[PDB]
């Protein structure tokens, strides 16, 4: 794929998200969807394989058969009342499908099933894109029709999302599945809070982001796939290795570090309502997710494996390509709890 | 009380820029000059607590306790340095970087006026004592040990958090100053009971609590000599501590609500106690025993008395020093003939005569000789509890006999008899061991000198 | 609602149902996502018609474009599939587990 | 009896066990569309119904 | 190979006493270890311990236990005199009391 | 839930209105970011690890910017933090004042005339 | 600028470097064949860079200084122990070979990446391709496992699809007996116990497997032994061929700027020579792992970047 | 000669260093905490005919 | 001593050097006069000096 087409499309999928981001038409906020998902199809298949290419048709039709559902609660809306704005939705049955279409298309569970297929058969870049920036645009759709929102269906759809994640993930040495399952259980956690605080959510949505993010930059260093590939690392780079657990730490919800901030702040914010119960079940399941985090860190740097001899080549060259955020990632990743106020600057 | 608290971050980047043949000496050096500092939190007063500002307060119960950690950190430094002799420079630099973490966030844990500071600092404690377990251990096992040390923990203090900022939302401060002055009663509800519950399990799971404590033995086991000494000596205590400031807001409910807590203690000291009896290995039987004298800690707390008070103060500080200074000694041995068997090396009063006095005041210290202040705040328990119920003189009784048993047992299994034939390398004892072994156990008869300094704010 | 309003929700009920369930081939299921746009169409017709809402008369087109648009994408990814295994069955599409 | 079997039964073996075996029937899918769409379809059903029927 | 890969064989454990037999089992440098030898030894014990003690056993009293004395004696030595009883039941006064109007 | 995205006279996209300056900027000694900067610091010292330079000397200039940049948001992120406190705030206290009948000021009541359940420790 | 998108966005593209006399050329032939003489005079003849046969220590020459390192360090295999017990029970013989296909690789990718970035041909006196043939020679004879062969094959499927095969191959044809009759005047103590039936063994892997499959690709042109002298001879055959039949062809732009985004960043390069198939000829523990590496990083210009170790002589450092 | 002394025992003035900037901060933080100061009930005190303050 | 090139030559890039640092200036420079104007302002409107 050429260069210039390449940087084309991504700036496509980005315009797409912008385009839902800004609009006040659920028309032009419909439109972006189909933009979006129109230019991130051939991203996807960038690298041409037949794992890629069935990746790409099962996001597809995940993705049409959400938008379709899109579609028709928009109508519905409509017909119950000339309204085109996008608002506190005047239809309850209209609703329904508009929740169940933005799940859909978010990867929460049930409809969760596409995510670590589609996310194993595509590059580590791929799945970067998918995994944090197709995130945006539904999020942004829900934070605006909060109001209206049915309680117990989101509730459940994000309880069911950080349950089948954490036992999804608990069963993989694929890298890129493991990244997918953290991913719905992600999902879940910023979709519970939705309902009470959008700033809860937002603040959710950009600490993942940044954690994702670095954790994506570390496996595109050190060229791992799988858990094996990753028990190499130590013997040609131990600082990425290091860097990596103290990652996965963080990414697990322990405190000193910044993945404690959202969980802690959306507890809060479900004890300012009455909820006791959720919280308490949210927490006792994320401690799964932890505990793969864990057992990855065993893998790759708290321990040593057995190494190749070819490995002695690899001692001789450099990384040529360096990414630049890759520093001040890791660092927002782990170092930011003492700035927790800064949360306000939010709203 | 910044002028403790900056020092140890001044130890990290002063550790990360020695030489590579002076990180021992010169972390050392400051370690015991931050301990001569930290003496002056000591000059208590008599009605409140020392308050620095709004975020610090120094209490009679937590200075002992601060005493405690940074006069630990040296003593692991010395222990360590032994065995990471083949290590690397950036290593021995992170393992050092470990330690220094670790004393940083237990000196801020020991002195947060909020309860929610407390939290996020008494949970921060687990990352570098997982690293160390889990990096530094020797054996296979120590990957499950540091599971079993982590998730234990979690699902006790992951309900804690929820019931903090509930009590946030209802009373508006978690301030434990504004919580004290504005105590009211709890009712008697289905709510308040597992509110109860939630508050409580954190804490005894870390102490922990009979039936909760199939981690520690693992831990204790599976870490190094360092990670041993500073799991037996300061994080155990966390639970007690946070017990202690947390009891003042669920009164009445804990005299129904501690019951069970109560019976499964004390069954649970006499079963532990009876556990040490027949142990193969030297560790596990520290650890158990460790197990034993935290329950009497638990049953000290529970019953909520002044005395009781008292004695679970005293004999934390004396649990402490004495739980390292028998785990420095265990490692000794293992150091020289690499193995745990307790049946491995026996008669070595005959080969190392310094090393077992050393053995012998660390095992009479362990059961509570008089006029020691082990002795003092196990006594102050046991009347405590007498006059709770006059029945429990039994239970607190057989425990009194099956203790001295196995710690006498330790010892003449290791030092007396005959030495075993085909071990040929003894070699004599360092100065390093010996100066180890002495700088754990004078404080501890210096301290009996001046018991009011360890009885805490009841006195 | 007249009775038209509800036989259009059912076809387009009707096409969802036969989208979600699979038999063989992926052309069948790419023709009930096309049912599904034209139903969607008749719809917002009939709504926009109705109600004399002049503006709005541009959006159903509008929306055909882009229909164009899946259909493309769908046919092109079928061709890879095709090239892959000579069929264009769904059975084959089984690489990617959970 | 009491600690090495029936103390570890309880606790963490059953909490180990209880996942694991969640773990493999979560993680057990074939990857074919068809199955999981129409799982997707009965989700559909059942919100219409259960939750959407009650506003 | 009947092996299953490439290692090295287990190292024999040095003895420090071989190459010095005045080791204090700090260092494997002579110089090195004498010094932490001298530091641990007189920051230990000689600056840490002693003094330290000294300076706990000269705490001046914060505690307030001979002012409570002192009181002590001069509230008994008043009450006796005077013949009023050493301690009363009550410690607040009853004069700013107002229990509840009825009981019944 | 929005709290405060529908507040009236709210500029869409201002990140710092003009009513922000009617209060004290955070001093240049602010703890929050002098912390800021030791972000910088870190960020610069991992920049040297992952590339393989010496940690502490191989790059002042990058370093000096990095600490810099970070700074430099901290500044503004803790002025429009202190504004949208100080707006809660005013918020709170005029719907207080506004509406006397949901915020009594009941009698206070002296410790002497309370009674309150004794419960003993036995 | 480093070659990336932005270097083949604006200017820089490859195919109009390409003049006709690219022409990636290899020379094989039997053990003892004055092959690297024909590919030496080939190279000068027509004016293309020439590289010497990659041996244990290739990756040294051209990484740091081009001194060689300790064999420990770099290798870790060793040839004349190879000619003495070929059958050892270290698995020497596997992780020689496997170096080797290793060095052969990176040899490749720098002949690729030469080419492309300068227009000019290289010419090469063994390849990627061609190395097999001593893998079987080594299986006919028992001297490694079957399992060795299946990692091999592994390996080479993995990383022989990803560049394109030599314009023109070269093969000079020596009788066993003529190869061990040089062998035997060379004096080489080692070489003079290689059997007949292992040079037999290679023979037949080359006539029967190599150039049956490159004349596929490209046309072969053999030469015996007595015609390989006159180089001019060779050199003249080699401008009159027509080479409209393999891959090379077939390339536009793109796929050049994807070959050259390859060839550099070696890691790449070598990406799928450590997969984790633990064999235990080329497994190593992590002890014996660990302390080679920290003996590894100890070296004089090794332990940063090239341009920041400054007990070499580098400085500024303070302000790279 | 003190060059090779001095950036091999540079390392030993950052704690004593640490020590008295943080005994300045305590006293920085103990300046916000006057608001009582000379006021409470039980220590309330007119001041002598020099001083300003009763503690600082 | 090196087999090639190493493109960081023993004299650093001076074009980003300098740009960098007067970066670092012109920030530092531009984050004093801020805050000497906000400082001023808040003066102003609440009527201290
Ligand atoms: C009561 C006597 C009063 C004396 C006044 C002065 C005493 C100064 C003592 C200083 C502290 C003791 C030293 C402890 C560390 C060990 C040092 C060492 O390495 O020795 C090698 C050293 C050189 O010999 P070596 O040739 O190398 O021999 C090495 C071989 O391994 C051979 O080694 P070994 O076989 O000789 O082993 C050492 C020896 C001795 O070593 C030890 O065991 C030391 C620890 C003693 C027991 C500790 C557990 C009990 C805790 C009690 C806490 C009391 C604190 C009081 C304040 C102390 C402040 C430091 O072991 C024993 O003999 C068995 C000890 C049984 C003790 C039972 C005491 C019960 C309580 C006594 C009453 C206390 C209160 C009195 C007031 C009551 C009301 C009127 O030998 C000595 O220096 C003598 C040892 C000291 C024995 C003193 C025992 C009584 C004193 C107790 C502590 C001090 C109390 C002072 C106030 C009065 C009481
Ligand atoms: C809370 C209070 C405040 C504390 C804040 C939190 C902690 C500090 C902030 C964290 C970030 C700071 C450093 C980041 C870069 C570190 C990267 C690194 O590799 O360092 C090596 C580097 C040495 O490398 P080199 O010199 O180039 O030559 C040796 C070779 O590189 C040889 O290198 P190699 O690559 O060949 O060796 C391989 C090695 C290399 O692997 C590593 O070195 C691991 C480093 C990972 C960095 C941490 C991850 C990101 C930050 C998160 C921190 C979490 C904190 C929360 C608590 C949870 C603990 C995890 O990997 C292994 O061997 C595997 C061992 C497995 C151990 C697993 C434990 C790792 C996690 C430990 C994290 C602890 C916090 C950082 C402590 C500082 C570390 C240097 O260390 C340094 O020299 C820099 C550190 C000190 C610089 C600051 C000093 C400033 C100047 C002194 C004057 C002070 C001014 C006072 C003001 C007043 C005037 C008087
Ligand atoms: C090797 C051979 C050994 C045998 C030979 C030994 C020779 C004799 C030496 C032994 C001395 C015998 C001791 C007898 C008692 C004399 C000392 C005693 O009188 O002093 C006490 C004082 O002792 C000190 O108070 C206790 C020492 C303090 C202990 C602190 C430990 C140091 C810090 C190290 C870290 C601690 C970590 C643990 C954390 C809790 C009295 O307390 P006090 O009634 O008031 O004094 C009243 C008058 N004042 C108040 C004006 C002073
Ligand atoms: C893990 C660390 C997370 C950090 C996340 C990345 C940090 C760097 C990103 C820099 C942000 C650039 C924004 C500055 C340009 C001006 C844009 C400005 O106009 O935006 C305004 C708003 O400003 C931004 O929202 C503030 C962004 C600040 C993000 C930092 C908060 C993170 C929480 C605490 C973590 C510690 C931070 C440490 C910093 C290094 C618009 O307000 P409004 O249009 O009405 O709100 C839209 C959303 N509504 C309506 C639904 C409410
Ligand atoms: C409702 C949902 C509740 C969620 C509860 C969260 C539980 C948190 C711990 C999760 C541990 C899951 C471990 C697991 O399932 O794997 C089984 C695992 C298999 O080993 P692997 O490492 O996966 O494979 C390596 C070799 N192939 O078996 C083991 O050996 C596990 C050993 C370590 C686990 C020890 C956990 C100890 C925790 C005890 C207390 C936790 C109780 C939690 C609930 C508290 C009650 C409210
Ligand atoms: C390794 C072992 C560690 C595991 C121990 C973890 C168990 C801890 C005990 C359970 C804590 C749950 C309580 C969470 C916080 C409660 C705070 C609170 O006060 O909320 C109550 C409500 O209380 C609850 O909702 C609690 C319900 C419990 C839900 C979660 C059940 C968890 C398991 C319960 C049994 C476990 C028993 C203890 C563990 C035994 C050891 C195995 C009041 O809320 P309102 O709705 O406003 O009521 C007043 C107006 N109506
Ligand atoms: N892939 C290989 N496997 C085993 N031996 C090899 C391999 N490649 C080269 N050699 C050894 O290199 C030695 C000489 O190489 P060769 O090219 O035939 O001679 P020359 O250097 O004169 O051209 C021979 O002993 C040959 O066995």
């Amino acid at each position: 794929m050429n260069p210039i087409i390449y940087t084309t499309l991504i700036m496509t999928v980005m315009s797409g998200t912008m385009l839902v981001m800004i609009s006040s038409h659920w028309l032009l906020i419909w439109i972006g969807f189909e933009m979006n998902l129109l230019a991130m199809i051939p991203v996807l298949m960038k690298n041409f394989n037949p794992r890629a290419t069935e990746a790409a048709t099962k996001y597809f039709l995940t993705q049409a058969t959400a938008s379709m559902m899109l579609m028709m609660a928009i109508i519905i809306n409509l017909l119950y009342s000339g309204q085109w704005t996008i608002t506190k939705m005047f239809n309850p049955v209209a609703m329904t499908m508009m929740t169940m279409a933005l799940a859909m298309k978010l990867g929460l569970s049930p409809f969760h099933f596409w995510v670590p297929e589609v996310t194993q058969g595509i590059s580590l870049q791929a799945g970067l894109l998918l995994l944090t920036w197709q995130k945006l645009a539904p999020l942004s759709v829900l934070c605006q029709i909060s109001q209206s929102i049915n309680p117990n269906l989101m509730l459940t759809m994000a309880m069911l999302s950080i349950l089948i994640g954490g036992w999804g993930g608990l069963n993989q040495t694929q890298l890129r599945k493991i990244m997918a399952y953290s991913s719905i259980a992600h999902m879940g956690w910023m979709t519970a809070v939705l309902p009470y605080n959008t700033t809860m959510t937002i603040l959710n949505l950009l600490i993942y982001i940044t954690m994702t993010l670095a954790m994506f930059m570390l496996l595109i260093h050190s060229s791992a796939t799988t858990t094996l590939s990753l028990s190499h690392t130590w013997n040609k780079m131990p600082v990425i290795t290091s860097l990596m657990m103290v990652t996965l730490l963080s990414m697990g919800g322990l405190p000193p570090l910044s993945g404690f901030m959202p969980k802690w702040m959306i507890i809060q914010e479900m004890t300012k309502n009455e909820s006791i119960i959720m919280p308490t079940l949210m927490a006792m399941t994320a401690l799964l997710n932890l505990y793969f985090y864990m057992r990855l860190a065993y893998s790759s740097s708290l321990t040593m494996f057995p190494s190749t001899n070819n490995m002695k080549m690899k001692w001789q060259f450099e990384h040529t390509k360096q990414m630049k955020l890759l520093p001040t990632m890791i660092v927002l990743s782990t170092l930011v709890l003492p700035m927790t106020p800064a949360l306000s600057s939010l709203n | 009380m910044l002028k403790i608290i900056i020092p140890t971050t001044m130890l990290l980047p002063m550790t990360w820029m020695s030489k590579h043949n002076m990180i021992w000496i010169n972390a050392t050096v400051h370690s015991l000059l931050i301990s001569l500092i930290s003496l002056s939190l000591l000059n208590q007063l008599g009605e409140n607590s020392l308050n620095f500002s709004l975020t610090f307060f120094s209490d009679s119960l937590s200075a002992p306790l601060l005493v405690l950690t940074t006069w630990l950190l040296p003593l692991m430094l010395m222990a360590s340095q032994s065995h990471l002799s083949k290590e690397t420079t950036t290593r021995k630099k992170l393992y050092i970087t470990m330690l220094i973490l670790l004393q940083l966030f237990l000196i801020m844990t020991f002195t947060a006026t909020e309860l929610i500071l407390f939290y996020i600092l008494f949970e921060a404690t687990l990352v570098p004592t997982l690293i160390i377990i889990t990096r530094w251990g020797n054996q296979t096992e120590r990957l499950n040990a540091g599971l079993y040390f982590l998730f234990y923990t979690l699902a006790g203090s992951l309900p804690l958090l929820v019931a903090l900022v509930y009590i946030q939302n209802t009373t508006g401060s978690l301030n434990f100053l504004i919580i004290h002055y504005w105590s009211h009663p709890l009712s008697n509800s289905w709510s308040n009971i597992f509110m109860w519950l939630a508050c409580i399990m954190a804490f005894m799971v870390k102490m922990p609590l009979y039936g909760l404590h199939l981690w520690l033995p693992k831990a204790h086991v599976e870490a190094p000599i360092a990670g041993s000494m500073v799991l037996a000596a300061v994080l155990l205590k966390l639970g007690g501590y946070g017990m202690m400031r947390i009891t003042t807001i669920l009164n009445p409910l804990t005299n129904y609500m501690a019951y069970p807590f109560l019976m499964l203690s004390m069954w649970g000291m006499i079963m532990t106690s009876s556990i040490c009896l027949r142990q193969t290995d030297l560790k596990s039987l520290i650890a158990y025993s460790s197990v034993s004298h935290m329950a009497l800690v638990i049953v000290a707390i529970m019953i909520q008395t002044p005395w009781s008070f008292m004695g679970a103060t005293a004999l934390m500080i004396a649990h402490g020093l004495t739980s390292s200074m028998l785990f420095c000694l265990a490692n000794t041995n293992y150091e020289r003939v690499h193995s745990r068997t307790m049946i491995l090396a026996r008669g070595l009063q005959t080969l190392l005569p310094l090393m077992a006095t050393w053995w012998l005041v660390a095992s009479l210290t362990n059961l509570a000789l008089p006029p020691s202040i082990n002795l003092i705040g196990e006594l102050f328990i046991i009347t405590a509890s007498f006059s709770w119920s006059n029945i429990t003189i039994i239970l607190m009784g057989m425990n009194m006999m099956i203790t001295a048993l196995y710690s006498l047992y330790m010892l003449i299994t290791t030092q007396r008899g005959k030495y075993t034939h085909h071990i040929n390398n003894i070699k004599p004892s360092f100065t390093r061991e010996n100066a180890l072994m002495a700088l754990h156990i004078l404080p501890l008869l210096l301290l009996t000198l001046n018991p009011k300094m360890i009885l805490g704010p009841l006195y | 609602m007249p009775l038209v309003y509800m036989n259009i929700i059912m076809a387009f009920a009707i096409a969802l149902a036969g989208l979600l369930m699979y038999r063989s081939h992926l052309m069948s299921s790419l023709l009930c996502l096309e049912g599904m746009m034209l139903s969607l169409f008749i719809m917002s017709t009939l709504i926009i018609l109705n109600t004399h809402f002049t503006l709005a008369n541009m959006m159903p087109i509008i929306l055909l474009v882009f229909a164009a648009c899946e259909a493309a994408l769908g046919l092109s990814l079928l061709v890879m599939v095709s090239n892959t295994y000579g069929t264009d069955y769904v059975q084959n599409l089984n690489l990617l587990q959970c | 009896l009491l600690d090495l079997i029936w103390l570890e039964t309880i606790l963490p073996k059953t909490t180990s066990f209880i996942q694991m075996k969640m773990s493999i029937m979560v993680s057990n899918q074939k990857g074919l569309i068809k199955l999981y769409f129409l799982s997707f379809l009965i989700t559909i059903m059942i919100s219409m119904t259960l939750f959407n029927y009650h506003e | 190979p009947t092996i299953r890969l490439q290692e090295d064989p287990d190292p024999e454990d040095e003895n420090l006493y071989e190459k010095n037999p005045d080791s204090h089992g700090y260092d494997k440098d002579p110089i090195v270890d004498l010094w932490n030898m001298r530091v641990v030894f007189f920051f230990g014990f000689s600056i840490v311990l002693v003094l330290g003690s000294t300076f706990v056993a000269y705490l001046p009293d914060y505690r307030m236990q001979e002012w409570a004395r002192r009181e002590a004696e001069r509230l008994v030595k008043y009450r006796e005199a005077n013949g009023l009883p050493l301690m009363e039941s009550n410690c607040f006064d009853p004069n700013k009391i107002q229990l509840p109007e009825d009981e019944d | 839930m929005t709290m405060m995205s529908g507040r009236p006279g709210r500029v869409p996209l201002q990140f710092l209105p003009n009513e922000a300056r009617s209060l004290p900027p955070p001093k240049l000694t602010d703890p929050r970011l002098v912390y800021m900067g030791f972000l910088g610091y870190c960020s610069g010292l991992i920049d040297n690890a992952i590339r393989r330079r010496p940690v502490v000397s191989a790059g002042l200039h990058r370093q000096l910017l990095y600490v810099t940049s970070f700074v430099f948001f901290g500044y503004y992120l803790l002025k429009r933090q202190d504004y949208m406190y100080a707006l809660r705030d005013h918020d709170m206290f005029a719907y207080v004042k506004s509406h006397p009948e949901d915020f009594p000021e009941k009698d206070k009541k002296t410790y002497g005339e309370i009674l309150e359940e004794f419960h003993p420790v036995r | 600028l480093q070659y990336g998108p932005l270097a083949f966005v604006l200017g820089e593209r490859t195919t109009r470097k390409l003049t006709e006399t690219s022409k990636v050329i290899t020379v094989d032939g039997n053990i003892c064949s004055g092959k690297g003489r024909l590919a030496r005079e080939i190279a000068e003849k027509l004016g293309l860079r020439h590289f010497p046969e990659a041996g244990i220590h290739y990756a040294d020459s051209t990484t740091g200084d081009g001194k060689p390192l300790d064999v420990q360090l770099s290798g870790n295999c060793s040839l004349e122990k190879f000619y003495d017990d070929p059958k050892s029970n270290d698995g020497n013989s596997y992780r020689l070979q496997s170096w080797l296909y290793a060095s052969r690789l990176l040899q490749y990718a720098d002949a690729l990446e030469h080419l492309l970035s300068t227009g000019q041909g290289v010419v090469l006196e063994r390849s990627i391709y061609s190395d097999f043939v001593f893998l079987e020679a080594m299986y006919r004879q028992g001297f490694i496992r079957k399992q060795c062969v299946e990692h091999y094959n592994e390996v080479k499927k993995v990383t022989a699809c990803e560049y394109l095969p030599p314009h023109v191959v070269v093969y000079v044809d020596v009788p066993v007996p003529e190869i061990q009759s040089r062998i035997q005047k060379k004096g080489n103590p080692h070489e003079m116990k290689i059997t007949a039936a292992y040079l037999q063994d290679i023979e037949n892997a080359y006539k029967k497997t190599f150039l049956p499959e490159m004349s596929e690709k490209c046309e072969v042109l053999q030469y015996s032994a007595r015609e390989a002298e006159d180089a001019e001879k060779v050199v003249e055959d080699i401008e009159y061929l027509k080479c409209d039949k393999g891959p090379w062809p077939d390339q536009d732009d793109r796929t050049f700027h994807r070959l050259r985004m390859l060839v550099q960043n070696k890691l790449e390069v070598l990406n799928y020579t450590t997969i984790p198939v633990y064999l235990p000829e080329i497994t190593i523990g992590a002890h014996q792992s660990d302390r080679v590496f920290q003996k590894f990083t100890e070296l004089p210009g090794r332990k940063y970047s090239p341009g920041y170790n400054e007990d070499v002589g580098d400085k500024w450092i303070w302000l790279k | 000669n003190v060059l090779q002394i001095v950036r091999d025992h540079w390392v030993h003035i950052l704690v004593p260093v640490g020590f008295v900037f943080g005994c300045y901060l305590d006293r920085r933080s103990d300046e916000k905490l006057t608001a009582f100061r000379n006021k409470s009930l039980l220590f309330k005190r007119e001041l002598r005919p020099n001083e300003e303050v009763t503690w600082k | 001593k090196f087999y090639i090139r190493e493109p960081p030559h023993g004299s650093p890039d001076w074009l980003k050097v300098g740009l960098t640092l007067g970066t670092s200036v012109f920030l530092w420079i531009y984050l004093i006069k801020q805050h000497k104007e906000d400082v001023l302002e808040y003066k102003r409107r609440n009527g201290l000096e």
